[PDB]
C-alpha cells in the first residue's frame, strides 16, 4: 500500500528482518577455548581405538 | 502505472513454480529406502532357520516397524518443501549486485 | 521481505512529499494578484469620481 513512513522510524515487520539478520550474530558468540578442542579430539581418538 | 524498476513478485512466481516439481523424485526415494531395507531385513533372517515360527514373527515383527514409520517420513519430506516456498531468502550466495 | 530490486514506491512516496510543499507558495501568488486589483479599482474610482 501506500501511506508509508519515509522520514521516521523503521516499523513493523522491518524489524523483524533485523532478527533474521541479526541472528548471525547470534551465531559468532559462541565461542570456544582452542585447547579444549584438540583435548577432546585427543581423548575421542584415543577412546574410539580402544584395546 | 508504466513501471520504473524491474519487479520482484516475477521472480518469486517463477521460483515457486520450479520448486513445486520436487516432491515428486523425494517420495519416490523413500519408497526405494523402504524397499531396500525390507530387503537387507529379509537377508538378516536367514540365520533362524532351525526355530520355525520366530523367523515368521522378528520378520513380521520389523517388517510392520519399518512400513508404518514411512507415513512419518513422507509428512516431514512434504513439511521440508513448504518450508522452501513460504519465504525467499535472496541474502545467501546470489547474484547479488550483479 | 528481502530487497532484491529497488522498489517504485521509494520513488513515488518521495515525490509526492515535496509535491505538498507547492501549496503555499501558489496561494501567496493569487492573494498579491488580488492586491493589485483592490489597487487599480482604488486608482480609476479616486480619479474619475467625486
Amino acid at each position: 500500500g501506500d501511506q508509508i513512513d519515509t522520514y521516521e522510524l523503521s516499523g513493523g515487520a522491518r524489524i523483524n528482518r533485523i532478527f533474521h539478520e541479526r541472528f548471525p550474530f547470534e551465531l559468532v558468540k559462541m565461542e570456544f577455548d582452542e585447547k579444549e578442542l584438540r583435548r577432546e579430539i585427543s581423548y575421542a581418538i584415543k577412546n574410539i581405538h580402544g584395546i | 502505472r508504466t513501471g520504473l524498476f524491474t519487479p520482484d513478485m516475477a521472480f518469486e512466481t517463477i521460483v515457486k513454480k520450479q520448486v513445486k516439481k520436487i516432491r515428486e523424485p523425494c517420495l519416490k526415494c523413500v519408497d526405494m529406502v523402504i524397499s531396500e531395507l525390507i530387503s537387507t531385513v529379509r537377508q538378516c533372517t536367514k540365520k533362524l532357520q532351525q526355530y520355525p515360527r520366530l523367523r515368521e514373527e522378528m520378520e513380521r515383527i520389523v517388517t510392520t516397524h519399518i512400513r508404518e514409520r514411512e507415513g512419518r517420513t513422507k509428512e516431514q519430506v512434504m513439511l521440508l518443501i513448504d518450508i522452501e516456498l513460504a519465504y525467499m531468502n535472496t541474502n545467501h550466495e546470489d547474484f547479488i549486485g550483479f
